[PDB]
C-alpha cells in the first residue's frame, strides 16, 4: 500500500515533468525552424531563378 | 602528464594528445614572425592535410600550446619525395637515415617558458610512438642559429646547398637515444628477480597465488637449453621480463590452424603432404617436417612506456638463443587487448570450427632485419614475383600487369599504373598495384570519404586506388610504413579499395572485384551515404553533376591516407556476440562496423540464415512483405557487414550462461563474452481454434482457445513467411505447383502484410476469385492503417479482384477432425453463422511473437521472462553480462508503462543507442562510465525516431505510412479531439493520388500516411517527419489558401531538397547552437528571449510569434544564421545544384 | 562487469596435453569473415617460397644504438667481493627466499644506508674522533663543557675490538680475489680520512686536519702493522 | 542448510585452465624434498 503511492507518484512526477519540459523545448524548435527555413528557401529558389 | 615550471616559478601540468582540428585554430593563433623566419608561408591546413603526424600537447586547464607537424621528407625543398637518402648520406654516410627510420619536422610553437619544457615532451612523445624514429632532421636556411630553445635539443651537422640556387640550409641533428634510450639486455640474474616482482605483482596476483612469491626467481634459476629467461635494465635495474620454452606441441597447432602460408613451423619434408588431393576445409596438411618454431610463454614490461620499443628490441636477443628457431609463438587468451609486444606478431587464423580458449599470434626471425626497402618495377623484379605469388590466386593477373608496366609505362586503357616490390637483403618479398582514380567525385557522392580529409586542399591529380597488394605476413607490421612510402613515391595522398559484394553476379565476380589480400586491416570503412531522389527532368542542366547521378555496381568503400598511416588502430579481441536480425539488429553491427578508432576481431554474427539480404531477388518477391523501408539490397551491399562480421547459419538453440556459451542445435558451441540479443518478434503458427464451426459454440469460448499455442503437425500446405529465404522457398514450390493456376487460397490475419501478399499473388497471376481473404477481429479496435478512406479504397480494389473478405471471423478447423496435411477445406466461425470455405493453400500472418524454441532457450537460461524479455532502460538483463532490446523486449512494472516498448520506436535508433552504450565498456578513448543511477531507472527516456511501415497494396498501390511512437489510438477519437493537431491532407486514395500528414499544436508534423500508384520518394519523404511547417515553406497557408494543387509535385522544388539533405539537419544544430551564443552585453539569446515571451514571463497585446519575428529581424543574430546558411551551401553546393551565395557569383 | 587485464602470456603451447579440451575442432562450421580470407593462404605467399637471407652479422651490423647502461656502468672493483656473507644454505626449502636473494638484499641495504647520518645520531662528529695535539693556546678547563675532560688522546686502534668482524683481514684479500685470477683486485671500502692528503700522513694529529669520510679501493693489508693499505678512488 | 545437488553442478562449472608454464612445474617438483628422497632410493 505504501509502495504503490510511491511508484504512482514517481511515475506520474516524472511524466508530467517530461510532458511539460517537451512542450516548452517545441516553441524553441519552431522558432529555430522559422528563422532558418525563410533564409534557405528565399535563397535557393533565388539561385535557380 | 609532466611538470614544468616557468622561470617565474608557475608550475603547470602537461598531456600530449593527437591534434583535433578545434586545436588548430588555437595553434595558429600562436605562430609569429620568428617561427615564419623558419616556416613562413606555411599555411597549417595545408601542411596538416598532407601531415605525417600531428602531435599536441595541453595543460590540465585546457590551454592549448604546444604543436608540432612532421613528415617523411624535408621541408625547403632540400630533397625531394622522389628521393633524398644519398644527397643526406653525401652529408654524413654513416647516418643510416631512411624512410624505415627517418622523419622530419616542419613546424612548432609554444609560449616560451613552458614552450622549452614542451618540446622536450613532444620529442619523447613521438621517439615514444615511432620506434625505428631513430633521429629527427632538422634544416634551416644557413643565416640562422637554432637558438637556445632548438640548441637544447639538435646538434648540427653539415650543409646541403638550396637544390637551386646559391642560398645555403644548414642541417641539425636530434638523437632518439639521447631523449629516450634503447634497452640493454642481458640474460637472468636471480638479483634482478627482485625488481620485476613488485611489476607482476601491480598485473597480476595469480600466478603468485598458485606458486608463492619466490616463483619468478625459481623461474630464473630453471632456465637451461630449453626454457632461456632474459630481462631488459636500465638505471643499473630491471624492468622487464620474458620467459621463452623450445616446446610446441605441433599436433594442437596442426588441428587448430591452417598453416597453409606457414609451412615453415615445420620443416621441409620430401611428402609435403600441403594439399588434399566442403572436405577441402575439412582436410589438414600434413606436415612432416620438424618443429623449428619456438614460443614466449611470459612476458610483463614497464618510464612504462619504455616497453613500447623496447618489447619489439627483445626479439633480437632471444632469437639469438635458439640457432635451430625461426618463428616465434605466443598464444593470447581472450579479452586480453594487443599490447605492443604482439602488435607486431600476425594474427594466426583459427580453422572453419576452430573454437580455442585462445587467440593465437606469430612473428618471425627475418623481422628483425631492416634492409627492408622499396623500389618500383624493373625487369629482376619478374623472377623474385614469379617465385613469390606462385599460390596466389589471380598470380597470373598480377604477373602479367607486373610485365606489362614494365614494359608499357602505361596499363591497356592508358591510364597510370603504378607496381611496386619490397627488397629485402638484395631478395623480394612484395608485391603492390595500384591505379590511380578519377570517380573520386563519385566516392565523395557515395561515402563521407570527407571524414578524413578535407578534399579542397587536395585535387584530383592526387588519388591512388589500390587492385593487388600481397606480401610475406611477416613484413605486414612494417606494412604499414609500406603504405606511406606507396603514397610519397606514387605523389599520391589517398588509397581506396572497394569491396564488391561477395553474392556478385548470379555466377561471375565481375571485374569491378579486386583480389583483397591482408590490405584491408590497415584501411577504414567509410560511412555510407544518402543521395536525394533528382527530379532531373525538372532540372535539366541544374541536375547533379551526372557522373555524380549514376548508378553504379554498388559496392562498399574502405580507405587508407597519411595522416591514418601511423595510428595503431587498436585491436578489440573480445568475442562479442549478437543474436538475430529481424526488424533491427543489423544497426548493432554498423556502428561497431562504422568507428575507426576500434578494430573488432572477435564478433560474430548467428542468425537463422546469417547475414541480411543475401538474394538476388527480383522485386515481387520483395512484394510479399511489407516493409519499413529502412533497408535495402544496396543498403546491405554498402554497409557489407561480412567484410568483418563473422557468420554462422540457422538460429541458435539453448542458452548457457554459466559457460558463457551459446549453442547452436547438434551441439556446435559459440563462446561469448558479451552476448546482445535481438531476435525481433517473429510470426509463430497460426493455431486453430480447436473448438469449431461444426460445433456451434459462442464466440468468446473460441477466442480463449485462439490464443494458445499450436502443437499438432505442420501442414505442407501451410506457410510462415518471415524472411525472404521463406518467401523464395515458397514461390519456388508454388512455381513448380499447380495451384497458381487455378486453386483456391486463404491468406489469414488482418495485418498489412496480408494485404502486401494478395497484392503479390495478383500479380503473380491468380483470378482473384481465387483469393480469399479473412481477418479476425482485434483486441484493440485500431486498422493496421488507421485510415478509413484508404481502407475504404484497398476494400474496393479487393471487390474488383474478387477477393473474398471477412470481418469477424475466426479460425475452426481446416479439415476439421480429418488429418490436416494438406490442408483441403477449412470452417470459418462468425457472430451469427458458419462458414466453410475451400483452401488449396494458407497462408499465414496471425500474429507475431518470439519464437517458441527460442522463447524455451531463454526460459532454459532464467532470464527473467513476463511472456517478453524483461529489461532496464539500459538494456541490462538480470545479467550484468547480457543486454537486450526491440520489440522481444519490454521493462519491469516498476516502470508501470507495460504499454511503452522498444517495439514503438524506430529500429535503427534502437541499435545506434544500444551500440553507444555497449561501446563505452568497449572504447578506451572515452572514458569508462558507471552503471546507471537509480534516477535513470525511474524512466524510459523518449527516443524520436520515427517508425516506419511501407507496402504495395491490392490493385497495384504504394503504401507509405511514419508514426511518432505512440500507444495506439483511432484516427477518428483524435480526429474529434480537439487538443491535438492541425492536419493536412492532399487525396483522394481510389484515384491513387495521396498524401495526409498531421501536424501537432506545437505546430510541427508527427504523422505521415500515403498512398499511391506512385514510386515515391519515400526517402525524400521520410525526412518529412517531424519538420515544423514553416521548414515546409509555411506549409500551413500553403495547406489553407488553396495554394498548393497537391503534395507530391509540389516536393519536387528545389529548395525542399536540403531539407531532404542529411548535412542540412546538423547545419540545423549549427543554427540553434549560433541562438544559444550570446552576442551582446544587454542580451538573452533569441532563445531566452522567446523562453520569457512563451512562457507569459512577459505578457503582450501581439501574439508572440509577432514580437519575436520582429526583435529576430531586427536583431543580429538574423546575419549570422543568414551567414552560416551560405557557408554551409558553399561546401554543399557540390553535391547540390540549386543553392545561392558568393560562388555562384 | 567485465575487465581486460592478465598477466598476459601463454600456455597452450604446452606439449604436455592435448586432453583437457578434448575435441577443439567442434564448433559450428564457420562462416569466416572476408578479413581473413584475405589474410588466408590463397591470398598470401608461403613462408617457403621466401628468401632465408644469410646472416645474423647483417643483422647486428643494422644495429644502430648504444645501450643503456652497458659503459657508464664500468669500474675497477670486484663484483663478487661485494657479497655480504651469510649462512644460508645453498639449497633453501621451497617457499623460503633462494640463497642469491638474500646476499642482494643485504648489501641493497647496506649502500641504502649512511654510516655518516648513523654516527652523527649517535651523536659523534667522526673529526672529534681523531687524537689532536693540546692546544697550549687554550687548554680546556672543566668550565668550558667539552664532554671529557680533554679531547681523544689514546688512539682509538687501541679500542677497536675485533668482536664484531666477519671476516679476517686475510679472508678480506681473499674474498678480493675474484677466482680464476692470479692476483686479487682492490676491494671497495669507505674509511674516514683526511681532506688535506699530503697534511694528514705528515701530521695525523694536526688540530685543523678535518677527517671525512670517502670511498676507496683496498690494497693490502700487514699484519705486521695490523694496518691496511687504501686509496681514494678515481 | 538444503543445497546439495548445486554442489555437483557447480563441480562441473569449474574451470579447467592448465598450469600456466609446465618447466616450473616441473622444476617445483624436482626440488620436492621427497622426490629427491626417490632419487636416493633409485
Amino acid at each position: 500500500k505504501a509502495e504503490k503511492q510511491v511508484t504512482l507518484a514517481l511515475q506520474r512526477q516524472r511524466n508530467l515533468h517530461e510532458d511539460k519540459l517537451s512542450v516548452i523545448e517545441n516553441h524553441l524548435g519552431d522558432l529555430e525552424g522559422r528563422v532558418l527555413a525563410d533564409m534557405f528557401d528565399f535563397l535557393s529558389k533565388e539561385l535557380v531563378r | 602528464m609532466s611538470i614544468l615550471t616557468s622561470p617565474r616559478g608557475k608550475v603547470e601540468v602537461v598531456h600530449c594528445r593527437r591534434t583535433e582540428s578545434q586545436d588548430i585554430f588555437c595553434i595558429k593563433n600562436l605562430v609569429r614572425k620568428f617561427t615564419q623566419k623558419l616556416f613562413g608561408r606555411l599555411n597549417i591546413i595545408y601542411l596538416l592535410e598532407k601531415a605525417n603526424l600531428a602531435v599536441t600537447v595541453c595543460n590540465d586547464k585546457e590551454e592549448i600550446m604546444a604543436h608540432s607537424i612532421f613528415l617523411d621528407y624535408p621541408n625547403w625543398n632540400v630533397a625531394k619525395q622522389d628521393n633524398w637518402i644519398p644527397l643526406f648520406r653525401e652529408l654524413d654516410k654513416e647516418i643510416p637515415c631512411t624512410p624505415l627510420n627517418t622523419l622530419f619536422m616542419h613546424f612548432f610553437v609554444a609560449v616560451d617558458e613552458y614552450a622549452t619544457g614542451c618540446l622536450k615532451e613532444i620529442i619523447r612523445t613521438v621517439f615514444k610512438a615511432v620506434p625505428e624514429l631513430y633521429f629527427i632532421f632538422l634544416i634551416v636556411p644557413t643565416y640562422l642559429s637554432l637558438g637556445s630553445t632548438l640548441i637544447t635539443v639538435f646538434d648540427q651537422v653539415g650543409n646541403i646547398p638550396c637544390l637551386n640556387y646559391n642560398e645555403d640550409f644548414a642541417v641539425h641533428i636530434c638523437h632518439r637515444h639521447n631523449h629516450y634510450p634503447q634497452l640493454h639486455i642481458r640474460k637472468a640474474r636471480v638479483e634482478d628477480h627482485d625488481d620485476l616482482m613488485p611489476i607482476f605483482m601491480h598485473y597480476d596476483n595469480t600466478l603468485k597465488e598458485i606458486y608463492g612469491e619466490y616463483f619468478l626467481a625459481e623461474l630464473i634459476e630453471a632456465q637451461d637449453k630449453d626454457h632461456h629467461a632474459v630481462v631488459c635494465e636500465v638505471e643499473g635495474k630491471a624492468v622487464g621480463f620474458m620467459s621463452v620454452c623450445t616446446s610446441v606441441n605441433l599436433p594442437l597447432l596442426h588441428e587448430c590452424f591452417d598453416l597453409g602460408p606457414f609451412h615453415g613451423f615445420c620443416t621441409p619434408h620430401p611428402d609435403d603432404i600441403l594439399k588434399p588431393s566442403v572436405e577441402s576445409s575439412h582436410f589438414r596438411p600434413l606436415y612432416l617436417g620438424d618443429p623449428i618454431a619456438f614460443c614466449i610463454q611470459l612476458f610483463c614490461i614497464d618510464v612504462l612506456i619504455s616497453n613500447v620499443s623496447l618489447s619489439l628490441d627483445f626479439m633480437s636477443f632471444v632469437f639469438s638463443l635458439f640457432p635451430g628457431k625461426n618463428f616465434c609463438l605466443i598464444s593470447v587468451p581472450h579479452l586480453t587487448p594487443e599490447f605492443v609486444l604482439i602488435q607486431n606478431f600476425v594474427k594466426v587464423v583459427p580453422f572453419n570450427n576452430c573454437t580455442l580458449d585462445h587467440d593465437l599470434y606469430v612473428f618471425h626471425r627475418a623481422g628483425l632485419l631492416r634492409s627492408i626497402t622499396i623500389r618500383l618495377a624493373k625487369f629482376l623484379d619478374t623472377a623474385g614475383v614469379e617465385k613469390l605469388v606462385s599460390t596466389l590466386l589471380l598470380s597470373t593477373k598480377i604477373l602479367d600487369d607486373l610485365a606489362q608496366y614494365n614494359e608499357a609505362g602505361r596499363d591497356p586503357d592508358g591510364t597510370a599504373l603504378q607496381v611496386f616490390v619490397a627488397e629485402v637483403a638484395d631478395q623480394i618479398v612484395g608485391i603492390a598495384v595500384i591505379r590511380k582514380e578519377m570517380d573520386i567525385e563519385y566516392i565523395r557522392s557515395h561515402y563521407n570519404i570527407e571524414d578524413f580529409i578535407y578534399f579542397s586542399h587536395h585535387q584530383q591529380e592526387e588519388h591512388g586506388r589500390l587492385n593487388h597488394f600481397a606480401l610475406n605476413p611477416i613484413f605486414r607490421h612494417y606494412t604499414k610504413f609500406f603504405l606511406k612510402e606507396i603514397l610519397r613515391l606514387g605523389y599520391k595522398s589517398c588509397l581506396y579499395y572497394p569491396v564488391y559484394p561477395q553474392t556478385r553476379e548470379g555466377k561471375l565476380q565481375s571485374s569491378y572485384s579486386h583480389s583483397l589480400t591482408s590490405a584491408l586491416h590497415y584501411l577504414v570503412p567509410v560511412r555510407p551515404r544518402r543521395q536525394i531522389v533528382y527530379p532531373l527532368e525538372k532540372l535539366g542542366i541544374n541536375a547533379p553533376s551526372k557522373e555524380v547521378s549514376k548508378d553504379q555496381v554498388s559496392f562498399a568503400l574502405n580507405h587508407t591516407n597519411r595522416k591514418l598511416t601511423l595510428e595503431p588502430k587498436v585491436t578489440v579481441n573480445a568475442r562479442i556476440v549478437v543474436v538475430g536480425a529481424s526488424s533491427v539488429g543489423i544497426s548493432f553491427l554498423e556502428t561497431l562496423v562504422f568507428c575507426s578508432h576500434l578494430k573488432f576481431n572477435n564478433l560474430t554474427l548467428i542468425s537463422t540464415h546469417g547475414l541480411p539480404g543475401k538474394r538476388l531477388l527480383h522485386n515481387e518477391q520483395r512484394k510479399f512483405l511489407a516493409s519499413d523501408h529502412c533497408f535495402n539490397d544496396k543498403d546491405y551491399a554498402l554497409m557489407s557487414l561480412c567484410s568483418w562480421v563473422n557468420v554462422v547459419v540457422g538460429r541458435m538453440t539453448a542458452i548457457d550462461r554459466a559457460a558463457k556459451q551459446v549453442v547452436v542445435s547438434k551441439s556446435e558451441i559459440v563462446f561469448y563474452d558479451h552476448l546482445i540479443l535481438c531476435t525481433g518478434l517473429q510470426y509463430q503458427v497460426p493455431c486453430p481454434t480447436g473448438a469449431d464451426t461444426e460445433q456451434h459454440l459462442t464466440n468468446r469460448e473460441v477466442l480463449e482457445l485462439s490464443k494458445q499455442r499450436y502443437t499438432g503437425t505442420v501442414p505442407s500446405n501451410l506457410f510462415i513467411l518471415n524472411d525472404e529465404e521463406d518467401c523464395v522457398r515458397m514461390l519456388c514450390w508454388l512455381r513448380n505447383s499447380s495451384i497458381l493456376t487455378e486453386g483456391k487460397v486463404i491468406v489469414y490475419g488482418n495485418t498489412l502484410d496480408a494485404y502486401t501478399t494478395v497484392e503479390t499473388l495478383l500479380n503473380i497471376g491468380m483470378k482473384g476469385s481465387g483469393i480469399y481473404f479473412v481477418h479476425p477481429p482485434t483486441e484493440s479496435n485500431i486498422t493496421c492503417i488507421n485510415n478509413n478512406d484508404v481502407e475504404s479504397a484497398v476494400e474496393d480494389a479487393l471487390s474488383a479482384a474478387g477477393v473474398t473478405v471477412f470481418h469477424d471471423a475466426l479460425l475452426a478447423q481446416w479439415n476439421h477432425g480429418q488429418h490436416p496435411d494438406p490442408i483441403y477445406n477449412a470452417c470459418f466461425t462468425t457472430s451469427t453463422k458458419p462458414i466453410r470455405l475451400e483452401c488449396s493453400a494458407f497462408f499465414s500472418f496471425y500474429k507475431k511473437n518470439v519464437d517458441y524454441e527460442t522463447f524455451k532457450a531463454f526460459n532454459d537460461a532464467c532470464l527473467v521472462y513476463d511472456g517478453r524479455l524483461v529489461i532496464d532502460t539500459t538494456f541490462h538483463t538480470n545479467d550484468i553480462a547480457i543486454r537486450a532490446a526491440g520489440s522481444l523486449t519490454k521493462f519491469s512494472n516498476r516502470y508501470y508503462s507495460n504499454e511503452w516498448t522498444h517495439s514503438n520506436f524506430s529500429s535503427k535508433e534502437i541499435g545506434f543507442q544500444l551500440a553507444a552504450a555497449m561501446l563505452s565498456l568497449f572504447d578506451p578513448t572515452l572514458e569508462p562510465v558507471t552503471e546507471p543511477p537509480a534516477d535513470l531507472d525511474r524512466l524510459i527516456p523518449m527516443y524520436k525516431g520515427a517508425k516506419i511501415q511501407g507496402g504495395i497494396l491490392p490493385g497495384s498501390y504504394h503504401y507509405l505510412h511514419i508514426s511518432k511512437p505512440a500507444i495506439p489510438t483511432p484516427l477518428n477519437l483524435q480526429r474529434s479531439q480537439p487538443d491535438f493537431g492541425s492536419d493536412v491532407v492532399t487525396g483522394n486514395a481510389k484515384k491513387g493520388t495521396y498524401f495526409r500528414l498531421y501536424i501537432n499544436n506545437y505546430k510541427l508534423v508527427e504523422a505521415i500516411t500515403c498512398f499511391s500508384k506512385e514510386p515515391f520518394p519515400s526517402s525524400n519523404y521520410i525526412r518529412l517527419f517531424g519538420q515544423h511547417e514553416q521548414v515546409l515553406n509555411n506549409l500551413c497557408t500553403r495547406f489553407d489558401d488553396k495554394l498548393i494543387p497537391d503534395l507530391y509535385s509540389y516536393f519536387t522544388e528545389p529548395w525542399c531538397m536540403a531539407l531532404f539533405h542529411d548535412r542540412f539537419i546538423d547545419l540545423k544544430k549549427e543554427l540553434r547552437q549560433i541562438l544559444i551564443s550570446k552576442q551582446e552585453e544587454d542580451k538573452p539569446t533569441m532563445e531566452e528571449i522567446a523562453y520569457r515571451l512563451e512562457e507569459e514571463e512577459i505578457n503582450l497585446n501581439e501574439k508572440p510569434q509577432k514580437y519575436l519575428q520582429r526583435v529576430f529581424e531586427d536583431s543580429i543574430y538574423k546575419s549570422l544564421l543568414e551567414k552560416s546558411i551560405l557557408d554551409y551551401l558553399h561546401y554543399n553546393q557540390y553535391h547540390l545544384p540549386m543553392y545561392a551565395w558568393p560562388g555562384i557569383i | 562487469p567485465l575487465m581486460k587485464q592478465r598477466g598476459f602470456y601463454s600456455d597452450i603451447l604446452s606439449p604436455g596435453t592435448l586432453d583437457k579440451l578434448g575435441n577443439v575442432c567442434c564448433g559450428p562450421y564457420m562462416s569466416q569473415n572476408l578479413i581473413r580470407q584475405a589474410d588466408l593462404d590463397k591470398f598470401t605467399p608461403k613462408v617457403d617460397s621466401f628468401v632465408i637471407p644469410e646472416d645474423f652479422q647483417e643483422r647486428v651490423e643494422q644495429q644502430i644504438i648504444g645501450a643503456t647502461t652497458r659503459l657508464l656502468t664500468q669500474t675497477d672493483f670486484p663484483l663478487q667481493s661485494y657479497e655480504p656473507k651469510v649462512q644460508v644454505p645453498f639449497q633453501v626449502l621451497p617457499g623460503q627466499c633462494p640463497r642469491k636473494i638474500e646476499i642482494e638484499r643485504r648489501k641493497q641495504q647496506y649502500l641504502r644506508l649512511d654510516i655518516e647520518q648513523l654516527l652523527t645520531s649517535e651523536g659523534i662528529d667522526s673529526n672529534k674522533l681523531m687524537p689532536r695535539h693540546p692546544d697550549l693556546q687554550h687548554p680546556q678547563t672543566i668550565e668550558q663543557g667539552r664532554d671529557p675532560l680533554f679531547p681523544i688522546y689514546l688512539p682509538l686502534k687501541v679500542f677497536d675490538n675485533e668482536e664484531f668482524d666477519c671476516r679476517t683481514p686475510t679472508e678480506w684479500l681473499n674474498m678480493g680475489l675474484e677466482p680464476g685470477s692470479q692476483n686479487r683486485k682492490p676491494v671497495p671500502g669507505k674509511a674516514l680520512l683526511p681532506t688535506d692528503d699530503d697534511l694528514g700522513h705528515e701530521d695525523p694529529k694536526n688540530q685543523e686536519l678535518d677527517y671525512r669520510w670517502c670511498e676507496v679501493g683496498v690494497l693490502d693489508y700487514d699484519e705486521e702493522k695490523k694496518l691496511y693499505l687504501v686509496q681514494k678512488t678515481d | 542448510h538444503t543445497t546439495k545437488a548445486q554442489e555437483r553442478t557447480r563441480k562441473r562449472q569449474q574451470p579447467v585452465k592448465l598450469e600456466p608454464l609446465p618447466v616450473l612445474k616441473v622444476y617445483q617438483d624436482h626440488k620436492q624434498p621427497e622426490y629427491i628422497y626417490e632419487q636416493n632410493r633409485q
